[PDB]
RNA sequence: GGCACAAGGGAGCUUGACUGCGAGACCUACAAGUCGAGCAGGGACGAAAGUCGGGCUUAGUGAUCCGGUGGUUCCGCAUGGA
RNA sequence: GGGAUACUACCCUGGCUGUAUUGACCUUCUAACCCGCCGCCCUUAUCGGGCGGGGAGACAGUGUCAGGUGGGCAGUUUGAC
RNA sequence: CCUAAGGUAGCGAAAUUCCUUGUCGGGUAAGUUCCGACCCGCACGAAAGGCGCAACGAUCUGGGCACUGUCUCAACGAGAGACUCGGUGAAAUUAUAGUACCUGUGAAGAUGCAGGUUACCCGCGACAGGACGGAAAGACCCCGUGGAGCUUUACUGCAGCC
RNA sequence: UAGGCCCAGGCGACUGUUUAGCAAAAACACAGGUCUCUGCGAAGCCGUAAGGCGAAGUAUAGGGGCUGACGCCUGCCCGGUG
RNA sequence: AACAGUGGUAGGAGAGCGUUCUAAGGGCUGUGAAGCCAGACCGGAAGGACUGGUGGAGCGCUUAGAAGUGAGAAUGCCGGUAUGAGUAGCGAAAGAGGGGUGAGAAUCCCCUCCACCGAAUGCCUAAGGUUUCCUGAGGAAGGCUCGUCCGCUCAGGGUUAGU
RNA sequence: GUGGGUAGGGGUGAAAUGCCAAUCGAACCUGGAGAUAGCUGGUUCUCUCCGAAAUAGCUUUAGGGCUAGCCUCAAGGUAAG
RNA sequence: AAGCAGAAGAUGCGGAGCCGCAGCGAAAGCGAGUCUGAAUAGGGCGCAUGAGUACGUGGUCGUAGACCCGAAACCAGGUGA
RNA sequence: GAGCUGUAAGCAAGCUUUGAUCCGGAGAUUUCCGAAUGGGGAAACCCACCACUCGUAAUGGAGUGGUAUCCAUAUCUGAAUUCAUAGGAUAUGAGAAGGCAGACCCGGGGAACUGAAACAUCUAAGUACCCGGAGGAAGAGAAAGCAAAUGCGAUUCCCUGAGUAGCGGCGAGCGAAACGGGAUUAGCCCAAACCAAGAGGCUUGCCUCUUGGGGUUGUAGGACACUCUGUACGGAGUUACAAAGGAACGAGGUAGAUGAAGAGGUCUGGAAAGGCCCGCCAUAGGAGGUAACAGCCCUGUAGUCAAAACUUCGUUCUCUCCUGAGUGGAUCCUGAGUACGGCGGAACACGUGAAAUUCCGUCGGAAUCCGGGAGGACCAUCUCCCAAGGCUAAAUACUCCCUAGUGACCGAUAGUGAACCAGUACCGUGAGGGAAAGGUGAAAAGCACCCCGGAAGGGGAGUGAAAGAGAUCCUGAAACCGUGUGCC
């Protein structure tokens, strides 16, 4: 799924709000990005959120 | 409800505010003190007991 | 469940010593050009809730001391 | 509906087209609406009595909520402010 | 003449160059990302993955935010005597 | 004068013409229909196509011939029901009913009320005038601050798209 | 057991299709005409996405709108809306 | 006691009857309880007794308490039974007679003739049914009549693959 | 004919809003759910005391509602009607 | 009251809390007064003219389906070619 | 401890004091389907491979065991590609899968009808529903807390605060918390500084990673220095604070045992448990049954006992584990893409509002002890705490089920849909919907025999208290259907 393998950031639900305050359901996506990282010490390319990449601890291969 | 005629409360304006720091005192009139005996020091602790 | 006070009324009325309700006058918000000073002096004072209305709404203020 | 001791016409000075009110009444389901002597403050006119809280009377207006503005010996979420 | 001329001290107007920043824009590049292109391997496999070329490339795609459009769809409104 | 421009060809009382059975001609003894013309096109018209058109049509429309019980105007015969007997045996409906006619009265249209008239008791085969007959809480109309489907330059939104 | 026929007109060219159970028709479809989108990961469509139809096709192809065989034709207006 | 009053819808107020259960007292009942069925009794009403018949083991009374407490109507729900009514209908069609069986025969069996289908109303074989198939026995129900008969009831039995 | 596929804010439609299990302008079943109904129908024993209204005002109000008027019970004033 | 002892009881304990005896004001606050007001004025609301509280029965009301029956519909999850 | 071979009659054949049937504990067996798992499949069926075994000359046939996928562990190989890695093979696994209790709990998604007398903000409601994770409970929890006192001292739940403060087309409505009274109580462990060891990058005297020690807090604590002290004398513990194991004993659960006192007399009666007259027992006058109502007839009850085996709890012992005080203020440590902020939402009773506090997506982005957070915008002062790591029992919620019981609960149209062969019959393609139906008698003593009849059904005779109790068999109302006739 569109869930960050490292931080777990995934889609979350909430409301959209019009000016008249009408509420309708919507989701917030994680900013997931295809990157090569170590998965069990074996470099696989998986989806990681930009935020998890921001640090730099998540090293690309 | 008044059938659609504007209800009384809605016709009238709201008034005032509530003070958070409002103090209420337990009042005692002089007639109440008369119940005690002479020379007694009437404190709130004595009154409450 | 407890009977719930009518909150709109609680903001508008006040119980007097003998249990009457004190209220403000209407027509005291604006358009004061269109009202004589006599009206304004009188509308400025408080009034009591009428007997007819009091019975209709007495229960709305039951929880209020 | 009233008005010719004018409420109609003219002239002098002025701002009562006042502030706090208000016994008691009319009208009225309520909300409102109407009249009011008299009291106090400080004034206009008048020599004084006295009259003046708009207009000869009765239409010319819109609740609450929510905002704007001015004033304020009110409140201010520990305290001083805000 | 309003003001005096040398020279020096400190400054302004205008323009120019350079140093260092600051964006905006222009091209170009390759390593991100993309390939519903080719070759090899996993592998008897028109999927997927790995490797090597090629193309494209800082765009696109996607996330967050914003504006416009939007009866495609949806909830409703559309007076009394 | 106005407009962006003012309808051309063709067709026209038409699946379109209200007035209207338009007027004229034909068809009939008699033709609001039909056919041929005319054109004052209420309110035709050129790809929501215009005007023609052989073939086709359980299409719509008018007229002839053949043919006939469609009709004048009904008659007879056959079979199946009906009818009688033996066997078997429902249903809708139903406030209780010993349930006439006339005029009137009445929530204004009576088997049931009033005043008259008429009527011995019980069935069978038939007809449908009434029981405002049965069936289906009227679909018409109006109302409800009822519903649903649809529309849009109604309001407020959402997807999609830029 | 086995077509009634003829004349004339309207509509649709035609065979075909349609409201199972009140409408078979002039309605739909149709071959033909035209407009428009689409350079291929095509446009369009289904799905949140992956994955698909389009298409194992490639502008003489594919999608969408309108018209509806054939014959003769299809005039004027780009101000408004797209 | 006197005087006066006493129609009534919506509605307000009062006093009661009755049903089920509980408590406490006091009883009834196999010498017959409750229920049911009669009757010509009693009370102002809701209602309550008494007697007899049926019934065959539970039930009143007094005071108080608690409620699933009172039905004639809701095109009410369920059950039972009526009316229509001995009425409609008995579901396309050729049967007749002679024997047999039997408690009983238009209807079952056999015989004869006749009649109908015969591009089917014949033969085979699907899907589907699932024992309906065969033999013997039966006539409660089912069979739109009847029934000795049946695709029904009761007993048995019956389906054989290297192709 | 057989075996399959498309499912309801959907499918399928040579298009009739047609068809999707005798149901279709939005299938059927269960649940929210005893939806809501200012509307219609129904609301069960008896007697006694008293006994209306069908009006005014306001109302997205008019066959609904609210206040007043008119009824009833209780307590006061009392004799004011 | 919860709670702790106790027969699923009565009861005992439990004084936190609740209502009333003081009201007036929007409030600071003052207090048989208080608010308005410049005011020992007038007026409003109060006091003098005082009874509340706990429990039970009954009437009515609020929130619950709320006296009973009745929609056409809406939504959610499924079942059907 | 004397009969038994179920309902369930019947016939048949048998078993049992050498102890059956029956009751309880623990084992064995347990076809096929089902997560179903060797493969397939239209569940309950079909077809295989590998070992071993039966059988045949052999094929064909049969029995037992193994053979799913994922995950974990070990081993062997290792592509494109050189080392490698991916991948593949083998072995080892009481690892996972699925179900449900229609409940309770924590989360992911999340309506509409309805209310507002319309309706969109709002309400209904974070409800119904779908999905995931679980546990016997779950969640929360040991202060960056509540407060404003000569303060309190984790969390949870009950009472109260209070329908208050507040929120709100300030409409309909929504609605706290703290203090106070109670139930229950319980606290702990890491990260970092530092020490020791070891290893790889040598980044080259530095660094990272890995082990053990150390250490856990706020008017600061710890490291680090100083002393004092223990090293088990003593303390704790498997419910947190480390983690398993074993005994002895006690009290229970899962069958049972024992257990007082009248056939008292007499009266009806089919039958006494009833009536009348007398007794007696009682730590037993609960209850059911017995031919009408039983403390003394039966099973029982009160009371006192009982377990080969399995199981629950408790207490001791064994066992296991374990140092904690004071003084320093040189330096060092005290949780970073974190806190927090903008933008978009959500949760807080609190609808963006003056909006503190908490959570999510996106982007930006601190201080770090001279530090940091909160006290409802925000600043200053003061007060109280020390976030960005984890664990933690009890009080609480719920009941499908087990045991024992209770009811001013129902008594066959009631009470569960279901008292009865009921989720059945029937209806539907399916999801699904969904009934009706209790009573002979005390005992079958269930009508021998005779008569009419083919039988059914009757009439006698018998049984019985009663057959007008004869199988839809207690009672037997009304509608409705008949027969006879007193009056018309
Ligand atoms: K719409
Ligand atoms: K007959
Ligand atoms: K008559
Ligand atoms: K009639
Ligand atoms: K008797
Ligand atoms: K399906
Ligand atoms: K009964
Ligand atoms: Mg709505
Ligand atoms: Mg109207
Ligand atoms: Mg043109
Ligand atoms: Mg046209
Ligand atoms: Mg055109
Ligand atoms: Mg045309
Ligand atoms: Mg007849
Ligand atoms: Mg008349
Ligand atoms: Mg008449
Ligand atoms: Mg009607
Ligand atoms: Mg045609
Ligand atoms: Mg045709
Ligand atoms: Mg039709
Ligand atoms: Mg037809
Ligand atoms: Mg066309
Ligand atoms: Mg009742
Ligand atoms: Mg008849
Ligand atoms: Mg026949
Ligand atoms: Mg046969
Ligand atoms: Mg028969
Ligand atoms: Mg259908
Ligand atoms: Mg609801
Ligand atoms: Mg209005
Ligand atoms: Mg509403
Ligand atoms: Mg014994
Ligand atoms: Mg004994
Ligand atoms: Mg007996
Ligand atoms: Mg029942
Ligand atoms: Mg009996």
């Amino acid at each position: 799924a569109r869930k960050c393998v490292i931080t777990g950031k995934k889609t979350t639900a909430g409301n959209n709000r019009s000016h008249a305050m009408n509420a309708s359901k919507r989701t917030w996506g994680a900013n997931l990005q295809k990157v090569r990282i170590l998965v069990n010490g074996k470099p696989k390319k998986v989806y990681v959120s930009a935020r998890a990449l921001k640090s730099g601890k998540v090293e690309r291969v | 409800f008044e059938g659609g005629q504007m209800p009384l409360f809605q016709r009238l304006p709201k008034r005032g505010f509530t003070n958070i720091n409002r103090k209420e005192y337990a009042v005692v009139n002089l007639d109440k003190l008369n119940g005690f005996a002479e020379g007694t020091e009437v404190t709130p602790e004595l009154l409450l007991e | 469940p407890k009977m719930k006070t009518h909150r709109g009324s609680a903001k508008r009325f006040k119980k007097t010593g003998s249990g009457k309700l004190k209220r403000s006058h209407a027509y005291t918000s604006h358009l004061f050009a269109n009202k004589s000073q006599k009206q304004k002096r009188k509308l400025r004072k408080s009034a009591v809730v009428s007997a007819g209305d009091f019975k209709r709404i007495k229960q709305m203020l039951a929880n209020i001391k």
